[PDB]
RNA sequence: UUUUUUU
RNA sequence: UUUUUUUU
RNA sequence: AAAAAAA
RNA sequence: UUUU
RNA sequence: UUUUUUUUU
RNA sequence: UUUUU
RNA sequence: AUUUUUUU
RNA sequence: UUUUUUUUUUU
RNA sequence: AAAAAA
RNA sequence: AAAAAAA
RNA sequence: AAAAAAAAA
RNA sequence: AAAAAAAA
RNA sequence: AAAAA
RNA sequence: AAAAA
RNA sequence: AAAAAAA
């Protein structure tokens, strides 16, 4: 440790970068409709919100989902997600439900390595079917 | 905003004090959330020497249940605060949040 | 490893945070002038050019500095550099210099852990004073 | 367990997750017909079919090309096979050749695909060229499905 | 591993099936009416919605069943199972119920492998009984 | 250690007391007079 | 084992037994009044629902009670268990509540070794006091 | 071992069943004839 | 400890107002000769 | 003291306890008070650990 | 395999 | 040994 | 087999 | 690597 | 070792 | 892994 | 092993 | 079941 | 763990 | 551990 | 997975 | 970690 | 001894 | 049993 | 890591 000011004996230039990557985990929602199934856009990822609106590509890893809202009388709550490539969609409906009427429905899914590629804000995530209005997201995701 | 006059109280047994080294804040939301949501508290710290920009939140997996978030302050900044300064502030669904806050009176 | 999408079993909404922490190592420049120090502005690293307009606030680590232009006729190359702070500034002047006329000048400081408080824009962190007419620096900080 | 003789009652617990329409890793046989001199580009279509469990699926990863020589080769020559991977960001050059030693017998050759060139590929997309003497190539593709 | 593609020396054709088994978990929910047994369809079982289209017989290795709407007021949820066969009905009531009203009732049981044999749409799996109006299924089987 | 505000993943609400007891030693005069205790 | 029947070699014949004893867990529900309590009969294990029609006595080991429905409003479930015997009834009042007012109130207790006689289909078991209407049981007992 | 009754802290209720099966070996007797298979 | 301490107690536990409770009783019984009491 | 416990399930019950050192067990009779208890509910179940003499 | 409170 | 703490 | 755990 |  | 009841990770 | 002496 | 020199 | 060259992080 | 046997 | 999958 | 039930043949 | 009372 | 799932 | 604390 | 080969 120090209480005081100490110098640092620096050495030539380094090799410096003013705007890093950055590995974020970021949360939003979304709404969606009864029986629709809703696309995810990327675009959502880069805001202010979440200090990304300096980006303009992100590599996405993993996504998951929590039904924001209650679900409708005598329903429990449920989520899909269906992950989309611009290489092709999957047909995957990766579903979680809840086992009581007042908790939320959880579900996701990890990217592999091989199809982790960048992703504009013209691209979608997924889909995201569910009995609630809203879903909430958490996307680990690779801004660069 | 969060008075940092809270938490001199003869409620506490603080009421002889006139400052405090904030340690850790942690929240819970006291009320249930409007219909057909879930709880969720927020939490931004502030500083004398500047605001931050954080927003820790917390959320509930449960309509029934409430919702909960904390931070920690780093000893760095880790001075006293007066009556008249602020902790944080809090954002929430709830009309109520009940603040449970680790400091040191001095 | 894995070739396809994998689900995750994900379980309750956990803590989230849209608006972290960072920390960096910001690299800009700044202009001096013969025999008068620079005070050199907080403000500097809240930029789009760092990804750090969306900060207010940063709590300084260490600053290091180099001389980014030729010094004059037939000198060597120096650069001082004087850490101010709102308590209370300092009088030390932390110099380095070059034993090459055509190599940079390099010098710079580590804030002890009491004194690492935020600092706004408003504020300064340290003089610079130096025969070129321009100073590199690198500050390493974490932005909040 | 495995000693049972009758139905036994299972403690079950809160709903699982579930995913009524998993992935699925397989290696799909097929055939296609080439001419002489000329290459035929195999699309990936040929396996989205009900006649290997796949017409559910949009995409898939492929992993590996094996390809054999289905009929016999002209008079007087030993068959023989080549591959050229094809790939959307960029095709390949490789013509990567397995010739049979012996008249009666196939030609094989085979490729594997790396990880980092390992995305989805769909109906319109092709994965290689083949090339033979022969007439009829069967190929052999591992792959997963989603 | 490698960055660009590898020669396979590849030998004689190998063994090959274009129609291969599948072990699968199918999600599937039924109607329940009040005071009357439901017969569980093994025609539920292939569908498009599964890829399972292209079977025509499963051999079903485990079922467990879910409540998947709320019980009646006053009422904790319950759900029933009597396994039935082809060589033997049986009448066992597997039950299970739930001690939340707000939470599902859930109970299964497992086939042993000396009655593990196909089954066809024409068939039925099991009865089911409960006090809600749907129940979700979760059917352990071996598609061939 | 840390440098910057690093979140608390708080559960359930806990058990509290606003008005604790303390471990003291109260450090205080009397006045005593000659042949009389006080 | 093998694929096909083998032979035993089978000597005297063995004693034998048509009627043999059974312990089980009989679950059963019974109707409770507010502020009443309602003794168990034992004629309500011995039925043909619970294949147990062909005994005439029973040995109980422990008895484990639930509450059915739903409390009054305002009230957490609870549930009492006073144990009853030929030789002598007991004042025990082994209470169980519940902390959730969606949740099952439960209680349950056991019959010492000593205690462990026979009990016809005139006999009772014990007394169920509850502020909910109907009480699920689950007895562990001997049917002999 | 005791000679009172003690109290069971039970839970949530469990996995019921009130019809199970069972394993047995059943004595009866059948009538047969001389030469003919029953 | 020499003050009152906190129980950070969970949830109902079972509870039964009206134990067992083993013991061993005196007292005393009139006797008469050569009759059995 | 006011050792409180909340309820995080508006559903579920609030519990607290506390413990009196032995300094502090003396006997009390009838006449005597254990505690006070304040709540926004209105009624209180009380489990009290003690030694009858 | 922790132990401490009257028959 | 009284009040706050630290990776289920 | 009765008080506060049982890891 | 995919499942409950 | 298996079928149902109870214990314990 | 990613960003920092 | 807090600070300032000297230190491979 | 055993190697020569184009770059190449880390022990 | 089939069918025969110091 | 069963099934599908590369030498 | 407590009893009842073939036996390590 | 925590001012107070103690303490080879 | 610091960050971001 | 180099300096200051 | 990528190019002959080897039973
Ligand atoms: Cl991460
Ligand atoms: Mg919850």
């Amino acid at each position: 440790n120090s209480n005081v000011v100490t110098m640092i004996r620096a050495g030539s230039y380094p090799k410096v970068n003013p705007t890093p990557t950055w590995v974020r985990a970021i949360p939003f929602e979304v709404s969606v409709q009864s029986g629709i199934a809703f696309k995810v856009p990327v675009g959502s990822l880069f805001s202010a919100n979440f200090r990304t609106d300096s980006f303009t590509s992100v590599t996405v890893m993993s996504v998951r989902a929590w039904t924001q809202l209650t679900p409708p009388v005598n329903e429990y709550s449920f989520v899909r997600l269906k992950p989309l490539f611009k290489t092709g969609d999957s047909t995957e409906e990766f579903e979680g439900r809840a086992s009581n009427i007042n908790t939320r429905a959880s579900v996701g899914y990890r990217i592999p390595t091989n199809l982790r590629q960048n992703t504009v804000a013209a691209d979608n995530v997924c889909e995201v079917r569910s009995n609630c209005r809203q879903v909430a997201l958490v996307i680990s995701c690779c801004f660069n | 905003k969060v008075p940092v006059g809270s938490l001199f109280s003869a409620n506490f047994r603080t009421d002889s004090f006139t400052s405090v080294t904030v340690m850790s804040v942690r929240a819970w939301t006291q009320l249930t959330p409007p219909v057909n949501e879930y709880s969720f508290v927020r939490l931004k710290p502030l500083f004398k020497t500047g605001d931050s920009t954080e927003e820790f939140e917390g959320r509930a997996s449960n309509i029934n249940t409430r919702a909960s978030v904390g931070y920690r302050i780093p000893s760095n900044l880790r001075q006293n605060t007066v009556a008249a300064d602020n902790v944080c502030e809090v954002r929430s669904n709830c009309r109520q949040v009940a603040l449970v806050i680790s400091c040191c009176f001095n």
